[PDB]
C-alpha cells in the first residue's frame, strides 16, 4: 500500500516488506540515498552444505531435517576438485 | 572421449511447425559474431516450454544432450518496462556454435549407482 | 588542455572565372543542388570546378546601388555579409525560387558561359528521393521557361555516387546516404535503385548541429556570449565521433580515468570533493572549477556530446523522430525483404552485403565505418562477408556521379528529357530510369 | 577593406534583362509555400487521388518512403546529462541519472525549462 517501505530484487522478483514508514495517520525508517543500489553481500558456506546440495539423492532441506544419509565419496571428491 | 557442442545466444526467431503435434522447430539464435538458425525436434520445444523461453531470451542449448538453460533476457528488451521481474543478461561476444573435446572420467561404481537408483531417476 | 574555438576563417582570395575558349555549347553541365553546398562544373573534367555554399545575401550601401550579387563563395569575404546569408532551403525543400534564379545566374556566369536565348547546354541535376510533385513541376517550369535547356535529367545523389563507384551500371549494392537534412537507405538491384523499399530518416548534418546547439545551450544556461551556427558546425566537425558500442561507452564516459583523455575543452572567443560528483564532472571535466575568472567562465566541456550527437542517426528517438535507426533499417531490407527469410540469405541479399556503400556529406565523422561493420555482423548470419566502401571524400562523389554518367557511358541519353518531351507530356512527366525517381503509383 | 566588397559587387553584376534568360521571361506570381504546408497539400492531393481512383495502389511517395518506427524498445537516457537514465521524476516528467542530479537540476528547476528539455526527444 501507500507508505510501505519495500525492497525489490529485479532479477528474482522477491519483494520484501520492511514495514511502514514513520506516519501516524512495524515501523521502519525511510531509506536514504540512492534507490537502485549496488551492494556487496558476503557468503560463507561450509563444505558440508555444498556436499548436501551437490548430492542428487537429497536436496538442501537435509541441512535442516538432518537426514543426509551417508553422502558418497565421489560427491566429496567432486566438491574438493571444484 | 566425448564431444561438447553448445549453441547459445539471444532468441530472435521461435517458429514451430505442426503435423496439434509439433513436427520441427525453427530457432534462430543470435550473438555478437552473427546468427545461426537451427531445426529442432519437439522434445527441445518441450524443454523450452518448460523453461518459458520467449523472443529475446538469451538461452543455452547443448546439441548432444539437449539440455536447455535460459540465462535471461537481452539488454535490447531491457527498456520495454521501467520495472520488470525479468533479469537482463548482455549479448554474448563469442560465436553461437562452440565445439569442444572433453574427457569423461567415470568409475564402475558410478555406473552401478546410476543404474541402480531404487526410487528412480531425477532431472538435471 | 584548453582549446580556443573561434569563428571559421574567411577566404580573402576571390573566386576565379572559367575561360570562354573552353566553353563547348553541346557539352553537358553538372550541377549538384545540395541543401548545404552546391557543386557545379562541366562533365569533361574529373574534379568539380566550383564548390560554394548554397546561399546568397543582399548587400546594402550608402551609395544606394542595391547590389545583391554576393552568391556562394562571395559570402566568405566579410563577417557582416556572412551573417546575412540566406539559403533557399527550409528543411529538405526549396521555398523561394527567384533566389534560386539568382544562384543559377551566378553559377552560369562563373562557368564561362556566353549563351543566346537561354542556356544551350543540357544540365545534370540532382533531386531529393521521392520528392513532392509541386517542386518537380516548378523545377520543370524554371528549367524549361527561364533557361530553355535542351535536355534535363533527374536523379538522386546517393544513386549518382553508387554509379560513380560502380560504373558498370548493373551492379547490386546497398547505399546509405548521410545528407544535410535527411538520411536514406536505398537498395540497388542490378543497377536499378529499388525506390519502393528505400527508407528515409528525418535527420541529417543540419539537425545534428542544431541538436548540439540545443544541448550546449541547455548545458550552460548562463553563458555570457552567444555563438553562431558555424561555431557549432566546427565543434560537430572536429570533436565528434561514432562510438563502437554506445551502451558500454556511455557506462564509463564520466569515470575519472576516462575523463582526462577524451574530454575536450572549448573556449569562447572574447577579448565534499568533486571526484564522486557526477554533475561537476559532466559540467567542468576532471579539473577543479572556480568561477571568479573570466578565462574559464567562457568554457565548454564536450564529453558525452562527442558520442551523443552522432548516435542520433542510429537511434532517432533521441532526436525526437519516431523512426528506426540505420542498422535497423539495414536489417529489415536484407533480412525481412526481397525474398529473404531471417537466417537464410538470398543471392540478391548477399550481393548488397559485399557492396555496401556509405556516402553523403555527413559521413565525415570518425568511427562510422567501423560501427556499421560491427552492427552488420550482429544480425547477419555467421560467415557473411560484409564489405563496405567509403570514399576519401564522401561529399564530392555525387558530382563525380553525373561526371561519370554523361561522359563514360553513352546511354546517358537514355535518362535525358528533351524540351519536346516536356510539351507532349507536361510538368507531371517522370522518366523511370535506373538513377532517378519513379512514378507515384502502380 | 571596404572596396573589396564593391570590387566583387560590380565584378559580378548581372542585369535584369540577363542574357542567361530567354527572350521571353514571363515570371508568374508565386506564393511563399514553405516546408510545413507542402507536405500537407501533397498529402491531400494524394488522398484525393486515392479516393477518386477507388471510389490504384501508390508505389513510392514522400510518405511511403518514410522510415517506420522501430519494433525494438528505445533505450531511456537521462534528460539532463545524456547518461543512462534509471529514474524519472513524477512531477515534471524528466528522466535523470542519479540522486545528485535530481537534487541539483531536476527538482529545483524553473517552469518551462522541462518543456524544452523534453523538446529534444519531442515529449512535450
Amino acid at each position: 500500500l501507500a507508505g510501505d517501505v519495500i525492497s525489490i530484487d529485479k532479477a528474482s522478483g522477491k519483494i520484501t516488506k520492511l514495514g511502514r514508514s514513520f506516519a501516524r495517520s512495524r515501523f521502519v525508517q525511510c531509506p536514504e540515498g540512492e534507490l537502485q543500489k549496488r551492494k556487496t553481500v558476503v557468503h560463507t558456506v561450509s563444505l558440508h552444505e555444498i556436499d548436501v546440495i551437490n548430492s542428487r539423492t537429497q536436496g538442501f532441506l537435509a541441512l535442516f531435517t538432518g537426514d543426509t544419509g551417508e553422502i558418497r565419496s565421489e560427491v566429496r571428491d567432486q566438491i574438493n576438485t571444484k | 572421449k566425448e564431444t561438447k557442442e553448445v549453441y547459445e545466444g539471444e532468441v530472435t526467431e521461435l517458429t514451430p511447425e505442426d503435423a496439434k503435434t509439433i513436427s520441427h522447430v525453427i530457432v534462430g539464435l543470435k550473438s555478437a559474431k552473427g546468427t545461426k538458425t537451427l531445426r529442432l525436434d519437439p522434445t527441445i520445444y518441450e524443454s523450452i516450454q518448460r523453461e518459458k523461453v520467449s523472443i529475446g531470451d538469451v538461452i543455452y542449448i547443448e546439441a548432444n544432450t539437449g539440455a536447455v538453460k535460459r540465462v535471461g533476457r537481452s539488454d535490447a528488451y531491457a527498456t520495454e518496462f521501467d520495472l520488470e521481474t525479468e533479469e537482463y543478461v548482455p549479448l554474448p561476444k563469442g560465436e553461437v556454435h562452440k565445439k569442444k573435446e572433453i574427457v569423461q572420467d567415470v568409475t564402475l561404481h558410478d555406473l552401478d549407482v546410476a543404474n541402480a537408483r531404487p526410487q528412480g531417476g531425477q532431472d538435471v | 588542455k584548453a582549446v580556443v574555438i573561434d569563428d571559421p576563417p574567411l577566404r580573402q582570395t576571390p573566386e576565379p572565372f572559367d575561360e570562354q575558349s573552353a566553353y563547348n555549347p553541346q557539352s553537358p553541365i553538372a550541377i549538384d543542388f545540395g541543401s548545404s553546398k552546391l557543386r557545379a562544373g562541366f562533365v569533361n573534367h574529373a574534379t568539380p570546378t566550383h564548390i560554394f555554399p548554397n546561399a546568397l545575401t543582399k548587400f546594402r550601401d550608402r551609395k544606394l546601388n542595391k547590389n545583391f550579387t554576393f552568391v556562394g563563395n562571395d559570402t566568405l569575404l566579410d563577417q557582416a555579409v556572412r551573417s546575412q546569408s540566406r539559403s533557399p532551403f527550409d528543411g529538405p525543400f526549396v521555398t523561394n525560387w527567384n533566389l534560386t534564379e539568382e544562384i543559377l545566374d551566378y553559377t552560369f556566369h562563373h562557368l564561362g558561359v556566353v549563351p543566346d536565348n537561354g542556356i544551350p547546354n543540357p544540365i545534370l541535376l540532382t533531386e531529393r528521393l521521392a520528392t513532392v510533385q509541386s517542386q518537380r513541376t516548378n523545377w520543370y517550369q524554371i528549367l524549361f521557361e527561364t533557361y530553355n535547356v535542351p535536355g534535363v535529367t533527374f536523379g538522386i545523389d546517393s544513386l549518382f555516387s553508387f554509379y560513380n563507384y560502380n560504373p558498370s551500371g548493373n551492379k547490386t549494392g546497398l547505399v546509405i546516404s548521410c545528407g544535410h537534412e535527411d538520411t536514406n537507405v536505398i537498395p540497388v538491384v542490378d543497377g536499378a535503385g529499388i525506390l519502393t523499399d528505400a527508407k528515409r530518416i528525418n535527420w541529417g548534418g543540419h539537425q545534428a548541429v542544431d541538436y548540439l546547439n540545443d544541448l550546449m545551450a541547455l548545458k550552460y544556461p548562463y553563458f555570457p556570449t552567444k555563438m553562431s551556427y558555424l561555431q557549432y558546425e566546427t565543434m560537430y566537425k572536429d570533436y565528434c565521433y561514432v562510438s563502437r558500442n554506445y551502451d558500454e561507452d556511455i557506462e564509463k564516459i564520466l569515470t575519472l580515468e576516462n575523463l582526462d583523455t577524451n574530454d575536450v575543452v572549448v573556449e569562447a572567443p572574447f577579448t565534499y570533493d568533486w571526484r564522486n560528483s557526477i554533475l561537476h564532472l559532466f559540467l567542468r571535466g576532471p579539473r577543479p572549477h572556480d568561477s571568479e575568472n573570466i578565462h574559464e567562465q567562457h568554457q565548454m566541456h564536450l564529453n558525452v556530446e562527442r558520442i551523443r550527437v552522432p548516435e542520433v542517426i542510429f537511434q532517432p528517438t533521441m532526436g525526437g523522430q519516431d523512426q528506426a535507426g540505420i542498422c535497423e533499417l539495414s536489417e529489415t531490407i536484407l533480412l525481412k525483404k526481397f525474398g529473404s527469410q531471417p537466417g537464410k540469405l538470398s543471392q540478391t541479399s548477399i550481393d548488397m552485403v559485399n557492396n555496401v556503400l556509405i556516402t553523403g556529406g555527413n559521413a565525415k565523422v570518425p568511427g562510422l565505418k567501423e560501427r556499421i561493420v560491427k552492427e552488420f555482423t550482429g544480425f547477419l548470419p555467421t560467415g557473411t562477408n560484409i564489405t563496405v566502401n567509403m570514399s576519401s571524400d564522401p561529399s564530392l562523389d555525387a558530382w563525380k556521379g553525373m561526371a561519370a554518367l554523361a561522359r563514360n557511358e553513352e546511354q546517358y541519353r537514355k535518362t535525358v528529357i528533351s524540351k519536346k518531351e516536356y510539351e507532349e507530356y507536361g510538368p507531371e512527366y517522370i522518366k523511370e530510369h535506373k538513377l532517378g525517381n519513379t512514378k507515384y503509383f502502380e | 577593406r571596404l572596396l573589396f566588397l564593391r570590387s566583387v559587387g560590380e565584378r559580378n553584376e548581372i542585369g535584369f534583362p540577363s542574357r542567361f534568360k530567354s527572350a521571353h521571361y514571363k515570371k508568374p506570381t508565386r506564393r511563399h509555400k514553405s516546408a510545413r504546408q507542402l507536405i500537407s497539400d501533397e498529402n491531400k492531393r494524394i488522398n484525393a487521388l486515392l479516393t477518386k481512383a477507388n471510389k490504384l495502389v501508390p508505389k513510392a511517395t514522400y510518405f511511403s518512403v518514410e522510415a517506420p518506427p522501430s519494433i525494438r524498445p528505445a533505450k531511456k537516457y537521462c534528460d539532463v546529462t545524456g547518461l543512462k537514465g534509471f529514474y524519472k521524476s513524477p512531477t515534471n516528467n524528466i528522466r535523470y541519472h542519479n540522486a545528485e542530479i535530481y537534487q541539483l537540476i531536476v527538482k529545483p528547476m524553473a517552469p518551462g525549462v522541462d518543456q524544452e528539455y523534453l523538446k529534444l526527444r519531442g515529449a512535450n
